[PDB]
């Protein structure tokens, strides 16, 4: 569980299976943990929604029909899976996450599933 | 909003007194209070602080036991006490709110202590009692810069005091300076004229004064020798 | 390179959520209806479930923390709860013909307790009820005549009587978080509360914690380990109270040494009052005893552990408090239900340089609190017959630095406190709440169909 | 125990520094308009918060720490001070440059021979027609300054707006025979002025 | 102007202005308050 | 019960009485003592 | 967001991406908005369930192995994507939605996934 976030990305890639395990794992003062469990569920579902509206939905890992952007911190192939970590990446990435999402959720499946319709007919 | 300092006040050597900082516009309980003092032309000084929660305080080493600062949560008021007064305690006294320290979730946070909100101050003046009609002394000219002289008046109480020049007949080149609180707890000042150099010997000069709180009018003939 | 996302990634950030308790199982069985207040608190994971973390360091801030204030709002909430249905006391703000004592108990216990007598509502409405009871000096106040007094609260704040079935025993509570939220757990022993902590685990069900209730003195708390620890948000700020944690348990034995008797006064229906009766045999003041030389050596290792900040040679001195309310001016606390205030004056009249019986300091008992400045309501601490004795460990302290404006000449300390939240920070020093996001995307030369 | 000048003066709409010096601790700055509650300005060596004019610019350089001011508005006449925890600055009366740098006039008068007949030696130093009303004053017996029993006023309005003030020394007549070159010494705007009396 | 069916007189009529009507109200006496003490806690507030 | 009366000031019949100057006992902070007191009220808060 | 429900069906088809965007978008009197968010979640999930039990589940658009019914308002191909709107359709459709559902949820995947099993074996 979250075993070694300080291990590099290529090492950490081996299992993505326990952080997704205990992430659900099965009166006033009694109202509260209800109010907490409910948004834990909402966060899980916001996730699964942002996921399904991407070509992903297929759990955990998912290749995608959009590449990279130079300016988005031009770096190298061995410099990150072998020399970096996760937050280490997303703190940098904080500055561009939004339009990343925006282009996935639009320019992908919407085009992709409409093109699919254009062949799911013949 | 702000804070309510009681008005200025006179008391006496030794003795003791109490001073009030009333708080309006927020959370008396949160935040913390401090007190400060400026003496006769002096770099301001720290006095002490109180967290109005439990009541804990910290009196700096040289003022421990001297001071007694307190609170009343219900009246939402801060209080201070001072004992065995001396002239060296003649000053003006501020309470003051810090927001960056004290109980409650609301904290603006700063490394330096916050002196956010300020009471107007309370001037404390220790005047040894009775009144005493003053004592006038002549300051004469002598040995350029055209001649000048006056009469001082000393260790009286209370101010003010009237000084006139030949029943106040002359008012050309006169100034009557502010009083001064000597250590003694009483006051002293002086009235001054300047004159030509040949204006001596011929034209001569005296002081009218009166301290009517003691009912004491005085005429003194000032003479250079 | 294309893009590809990952669900379950190791990334989180600074967030604070609502959290829930956990009170294990063996506490659950003791028959007699309700406990502490954990009514629906769910038992503890019976195994230590923690994960050490490899090459990770991030920054704990014990004052910028939150779960401390979570537990604070929680405990004043359940404070309100606890007594909410308990018995009211409105017919006690009544005149009180009183007097002192009649037994050979020295001026050491002269009067102080009072033998008041007065009328009262009966079970019914008509009849009055001439009665009498005994009270600590600090529950009563003169009014300008023989001896008629008032209770302290009756010009400020009404008062309810705690249900006697309640017991004031702190019980280890495991605060446990929801998912998506993790608790970073610092695991070095040298962490002055602020900054990044390398040695860390990840945890959800924090250890069992007793919310000990005391001022100046910290009781039954957690240990430090090798070199006793001290923490301040910025001690140069003298006003920032200083919180210290011991590696060494201080033995303390407190005792209220008189055999009391209880009165189920009948101010009925239903609502029954509980008064003090006359006392069995002799009368002696409550107090506490502590091992002299252990005290000596702990304050040694302390004064050793401070001049690091204030020059290996500085003048140290301690003293009794700067004058506060009885809660902060003394070691206020509870033992066995009733409430002590100990004259901690005796343990600080000392001055420290550079590198036999046992101590008996007395405490006086009070029954009328309105704690956390939560006035508008007061609690009557009901009596307990028999005597009271109290084993405790002392593990930390709350202190105040004098601001002796010099350079680093003489610096002197006193037992601070007042703000109760520190007794929580003093076991919250070691935790941080983090919101994890299982999502993280990376470019890579991978195509879809 | 912080520095801060004795007084500063400048024309409106200009740009002025106020320095205070002590330690690398976090200074902050505040404002005494006369007969007005102090009003805190900048916290923590640089940043101004809510309801404050941008014109104020605090900075530091370690131990020293200063405040630059944009656009001098005379509605900001008065005293200014810095602090750093229990260590405090000694006030700074910023006045504005209205009228000319008035050199003061200093007069030293001896003890009346009738004071001597009442055995209390009283010496006076008097400062007149000066501006800006912002001066300091030390005494000098023979070749030595003095600490005992010195009082000094706070300057104020003469008839002709310019300023007036007084220093009183109380010594006993033998203490006044014992040093000969008794003397009063003032500092007005850097310029140091003296006058002297001897027992005669 | 609006009515659920104004022919039904009993249906109150509600009207909205395009024009703001200036109105200045004043209770023109300087009162004084009494923290009566019917304590504990509960304090009454009377006219002086 | 409320031993009352009207007004004592030159304020015309335009403000004649209407406000009332009632006087009565009351609970103290404590339970025993009564509390002879008095307060002023608009005419529509009271009834004969 | 719900931009122009009055634009015809073929025009409206272009984006179905923002109505599914803000549809989640990330003490008494405090109990209520909890009671509201919860059934918003239930409505979303009732949807996703009715969706997955159909061959659809694949978000937004999904072709299906059942055709039309004459009687169900015989009309034309250009008369609806070019001349009609959404509620405009479903107000008519109100009279037949139920057995539509019934036949999808049964006669489809149940047959379809069992036939699939019959080939997911060889
Ligand atoms: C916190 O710290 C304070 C301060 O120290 C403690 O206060 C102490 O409290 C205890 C009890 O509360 C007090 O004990 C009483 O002592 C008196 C006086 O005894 C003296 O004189 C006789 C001769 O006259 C000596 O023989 C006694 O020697 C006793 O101690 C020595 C060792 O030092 C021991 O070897 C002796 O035998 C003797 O002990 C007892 O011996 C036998 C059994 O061994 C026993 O039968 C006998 O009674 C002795 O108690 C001593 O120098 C003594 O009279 C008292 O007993 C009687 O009266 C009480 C009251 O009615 C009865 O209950 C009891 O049964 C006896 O009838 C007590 O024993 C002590 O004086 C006091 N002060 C000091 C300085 O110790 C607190 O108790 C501490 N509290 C906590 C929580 O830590
Ligand atoms: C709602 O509507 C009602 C009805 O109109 C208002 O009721 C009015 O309320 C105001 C105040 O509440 C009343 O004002 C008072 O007027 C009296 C009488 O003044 C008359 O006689 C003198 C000579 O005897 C005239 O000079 C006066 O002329 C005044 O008005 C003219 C313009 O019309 C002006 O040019 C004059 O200068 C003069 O005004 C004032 O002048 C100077 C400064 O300019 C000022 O120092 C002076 O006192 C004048 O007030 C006028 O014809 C007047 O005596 C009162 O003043 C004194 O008594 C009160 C009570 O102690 C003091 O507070 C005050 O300081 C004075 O000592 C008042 O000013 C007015 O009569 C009354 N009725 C009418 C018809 O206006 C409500 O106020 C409205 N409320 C709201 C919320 O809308
Ligand atoms: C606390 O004060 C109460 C007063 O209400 C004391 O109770 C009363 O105490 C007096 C003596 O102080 C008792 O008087 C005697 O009573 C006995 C038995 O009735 C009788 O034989 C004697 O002739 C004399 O009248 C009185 O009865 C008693 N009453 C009650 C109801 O207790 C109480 O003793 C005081 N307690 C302490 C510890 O001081
Ligand atoms: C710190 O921990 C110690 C160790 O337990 C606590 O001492 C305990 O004190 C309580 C009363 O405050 C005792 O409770 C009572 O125990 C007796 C007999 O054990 C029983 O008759 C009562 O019904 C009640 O349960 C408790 O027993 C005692 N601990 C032990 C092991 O005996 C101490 O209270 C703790 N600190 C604080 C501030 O409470
Ligand atoms: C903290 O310690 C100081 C000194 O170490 C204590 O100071 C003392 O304060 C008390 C009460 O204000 C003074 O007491 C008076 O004593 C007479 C004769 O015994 C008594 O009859 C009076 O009723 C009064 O209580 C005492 O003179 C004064 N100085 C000393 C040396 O004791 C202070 O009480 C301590 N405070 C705390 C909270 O620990
Ligand atoms: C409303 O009614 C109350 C009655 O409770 C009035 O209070 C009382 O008013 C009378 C005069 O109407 C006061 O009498 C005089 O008192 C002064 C000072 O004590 C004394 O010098 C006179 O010889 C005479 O006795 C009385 O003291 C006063 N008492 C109190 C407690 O207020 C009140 O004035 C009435 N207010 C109005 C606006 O009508
Ligand atoms: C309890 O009630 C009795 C009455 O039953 C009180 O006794 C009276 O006290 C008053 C004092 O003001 C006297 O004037 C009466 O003469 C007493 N006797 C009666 C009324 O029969 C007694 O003082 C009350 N005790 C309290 C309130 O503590
Ligand atoms: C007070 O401190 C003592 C230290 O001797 C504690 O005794 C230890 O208790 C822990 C847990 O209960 C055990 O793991 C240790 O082995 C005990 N020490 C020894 C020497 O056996 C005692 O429990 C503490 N009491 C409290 C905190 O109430
Ligand atoms: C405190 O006083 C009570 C009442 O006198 C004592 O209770 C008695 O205790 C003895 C001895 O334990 C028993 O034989 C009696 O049956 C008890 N009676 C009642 C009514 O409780 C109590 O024991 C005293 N405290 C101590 C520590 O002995
Ligand atoms: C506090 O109480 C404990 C237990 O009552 C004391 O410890 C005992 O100490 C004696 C000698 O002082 C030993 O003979 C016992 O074996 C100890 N027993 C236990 C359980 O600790 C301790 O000394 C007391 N301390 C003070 C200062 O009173
Ligand atoms: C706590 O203890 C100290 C001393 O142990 C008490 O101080 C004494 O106070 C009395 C009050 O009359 C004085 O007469 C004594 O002279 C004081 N002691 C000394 C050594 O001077 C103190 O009052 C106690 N109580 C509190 C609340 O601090
Ligand atoms: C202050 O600390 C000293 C310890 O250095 C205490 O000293 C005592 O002095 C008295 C007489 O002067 C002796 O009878 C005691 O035996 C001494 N005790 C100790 C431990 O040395 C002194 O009592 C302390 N002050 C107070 C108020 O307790
Ligand atoms: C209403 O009456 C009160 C009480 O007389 C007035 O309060 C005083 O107001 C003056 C002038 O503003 C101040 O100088 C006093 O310090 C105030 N005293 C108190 C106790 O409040 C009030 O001003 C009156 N209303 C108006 C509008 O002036
Ligand atoms: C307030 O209480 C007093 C008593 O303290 C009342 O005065 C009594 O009024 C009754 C009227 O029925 C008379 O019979 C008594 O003789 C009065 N004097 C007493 C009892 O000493 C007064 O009327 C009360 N005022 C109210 C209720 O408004
Ligand atoms: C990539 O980022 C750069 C910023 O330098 C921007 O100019 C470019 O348009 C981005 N790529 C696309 C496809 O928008
Ligand atoms: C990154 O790769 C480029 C070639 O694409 C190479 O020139 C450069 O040295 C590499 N630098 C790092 C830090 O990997
Ligand atoms: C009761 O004790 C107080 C406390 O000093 C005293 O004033 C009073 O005289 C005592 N009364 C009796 C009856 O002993
Ligand atoms: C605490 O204050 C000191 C001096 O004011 C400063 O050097 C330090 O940066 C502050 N903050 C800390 C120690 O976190
Ligand atoms: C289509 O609807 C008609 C109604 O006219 C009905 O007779 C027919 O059975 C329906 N089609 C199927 C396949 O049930
Ligand atoms: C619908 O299409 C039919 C042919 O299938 C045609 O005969 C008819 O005119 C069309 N009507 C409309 C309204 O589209």
């Amino acid at each position: 569980f979250l075993g070694a976030a300080g291990s590099t990305m290529g090492a950490a890639s081996m299992t993505l299976t326990v952080q997704a395990r205990n992430l659900l794992s099965g009166t006033v003062w009694g109202i509260k943990q209800l109010q907490a469990r409910v948004l834990a569920v909402e966060r899980y579902l916001r996730d699964q929604q942002l996921l399904g509206i991407w070509g992903c939905s297929g759990k955990l890992i998912c290749c995608t029909n959009v590449p990279w952007n130079s300016s988005w911190s031009n770096r190298n192939l061995s410099e990150i899976w072998d020399n970096m970590t996760w937050l280490q990446w997303d703190k940098e990435i904080s500055n561009y996450t939004q339009i990343i999402y925006g282009l996935l959720e639009e320019s992908q499946n919407q085009q992709e599933k409409n093109e699919q319709d254009l062949l799911a007919l013949d | 909003a702000g804070l309510m300092q009681s008005g200025a006040v006179m008391k006496n050597s030794g003795a003791s007194v109490r001073v009030s900082c009333q708080a309006d516009g927020y959370d008396f309980i949160d935040y913390v209070i401090h007190w400060f003092r400026q003496r006769r032309g002096e770099g301001l000084e720290w006095l002490g602080w109180m967290n109005p929660s439990g009541g804990g305080t910290n009196y700096p080493r040289p003022f421990q036991g001297k001071v007694t600062m307190t609170r009343d949560t219900s009246t939402e008021t801060a209080y201070l006490d001072v004992r065995g007064l001396t002239y060296d305690d003649t000053a003006v006294y501020y309470c003051v709110r810090d927001r960056a320290n004290g109980s409650g979730r609301r904290r603006f946070e700063s490394v330096n202590w916050f002196l956010d909100l300020w009471g107007r101050g309370t001037q404390i003046t220790v005047v040894s009692a009775s009144t005493k009609g003053p004592s006038v002394f002549p300051l004469a000219p002598s040995s350029g810069g055209t001649a000048a002289l006056g009469c001082l008046v000393k260790d009286y109480f209370p101010e003010p005091v009237t000084v006139s020049w030949n029943s106040g007949a002359l008012t050309s080149g006169v100034h009557t300076f502010p009083a001064v609180l000597q250590s003694s707890g009483l006051y002293s000042l002086s009235s001054v004229v300047t004159v030509p150099s040949s204006s001596l010997g011929t034209q001569t000069y005296i002081c009218n004064v009166n301290h009517k709180p003691s009912n004491t009018k005085v005429d003194k003939r000032v003479e250079p020798k | 390179l294309w893009v590809t996302v990952y669900y379950g990634v190791p990334v989180w950030k600074d967030a604070e959520t609502t959290l829930f308790c956990a009170s294990d199982a063996k506490a659950y069985e003791t028959e007699k209806h309700n406990v502490w207040a954990t009514h629906a608190c769910v038992p503890t994971d019976p195994n230590p479930q923690e994960i050490h973390l490899e090459n990770v360091t991030e920054e704990f801030n014990m004052w910028k923390n939150n779960m401390v204030e979570q537990m604070h709002t929680d405990i004043i909430s359940l404070w309100d709860q606890s007594l909410k249905p308990c018995v009211k006391l409105t017919p006690l703000c009544v005149t009180l013909q009183c007097t002192n004592v009649t037994n050979n108990i020295t001026d050491d216990m002269r009067g102080e307790l009072k033998n008041c007598s007065f009328n009262m509502t009966t079970e019914l409405r008509d009849k009055k009820q001439k009665v009498y009871s005994l009270f600590y000096r600090l529950d009563v106040v003169q009014i300008n005549s023989n001896k008629e007094y008032r209770l302290i609260n009756c010009n400020t704040s009404a008062i309810t009587q705690a249900c006697p079935k309640v017991s004031f025993e702190p019980i280890p509570i495991h605060y446990c978080a929801p998912a998506g939220f993790a608790i970073l757990k610092c695991k070095d022993k040298k962490f002055n509360g602020t900054g990044p902590c390398p040695s860390v685990s990840t945890v959800q069900c924090t250890h069992g914690i007793k919310p000990v209730v005391s001022t100046q003195l910290l009781l039954n708390g957690s240990l430090a380990e090798e070199e006793v620890m001290i923490r301040s948000e910025n001690i140069t700020n003298n006003a920032k109270n200083i919180l210290v944690q011991f590696n060494t348990p201080v033995q303390i034995n407190c005792t209220r040494p008189n055999n009391n008797t209880r009165k189920s006064i009948r101010i009925g229906p239903g609502q029954a009052f509980y008064a003090t009766g006359d006392i069995i045999g002799d009368i002696r003041q409550a107090h506490c005893n502590v091992s002299k030389a252990t005290w000596n050596e702990t304050l040694g290792k302390v004064v050793k552990q401070l001049r690091k900040h204030f020059g290996n040679n500085t003048i140290i001195r301690f003293a009794n408090s700067s004058g506060g309310d009885l809660e902060v001016t003394t070691h206020s606390f509870n033992c066995g239900g009733e409430f002590f205030y100990c004259n901690t004056s005796g343990l600080f009249n000392s001055t420290w340089i550079s590198n036999n019986d046992s101590i008996t300091l007395p405490c006086r008992i009070k029954q009328i609190i309105n704690m956390w400045q939560r006035i508008g309501q007061a609690m009557y601490a009901p009596p307990i017959q028999g005597v009271i004795r109290c084993v405790s460990n002392i593990t930390g302290l709350i202190l105040t630095r004098d601001g002796g404006s010099t350079n680093s000449t003489t610096e002197t300390f006193r037992p601070g406190g007042g703000d109760m939240r520190d007794n929580w920070r003093s076991e919250l020093y070691k935790y941080k709440v983090v919101k994890i996001e299982p999502l993280g995307v990376a470019p890579t030369r991978c195509k879809r169909r | 125990a912080l520095t801060q000048p004795r007084s500063v003066s400048a024309s409106p709409g200009q740009s002025v520094t106020i320095s205070c010096t002590g330690t690398h601790n976090y200074v902050s700055w505040c404002q005494q308009k006369p007969g007005q509650a102090p009003k805190l300005l900048i916290y923590d060596f640089n940043k101004r918060p809510s309801g404050v004019s941008d014109r104020f610019s605090g900075s530091t350089s370690g131990n020293t720490a200063s405040l630059t001011i944009s656009g001098l508005q005379a509605d900001d006449e008065g005293h200014y001070f810095c602090w750093a925890f229990e260590n405090i600055g000694g006030g700074t009366k910023l006045t504005v440059l209205g009228q000319p740098k008035a050199a003061p006039s200093v007069t030293l008068f001896p003890p009346s021979s009738e004071e001597l007949q009442a055995n209390k030696a009283t010496l006076v130093c008097l400062i007149s027609d000066f501006y800006p009303g912002a001066v300091t004053v030390a005494w000098k017996a023979d070749s030595s300054p003095v600490k005992a029993g010195v009082e000094t006023t706070t300057p104020s309005k003469q008839s002709n707006n310019k300023y007036a003030a007084s220093s009183y020394l109380s010594l006993t007549p033998e203490q006044w025979k014992s040093h000969r070159s008794y003397s009063c010494q003032v500092t007005h705007e850097g310029s140091t002025v003296e006058k002297t009396v001897a027992p005669t």
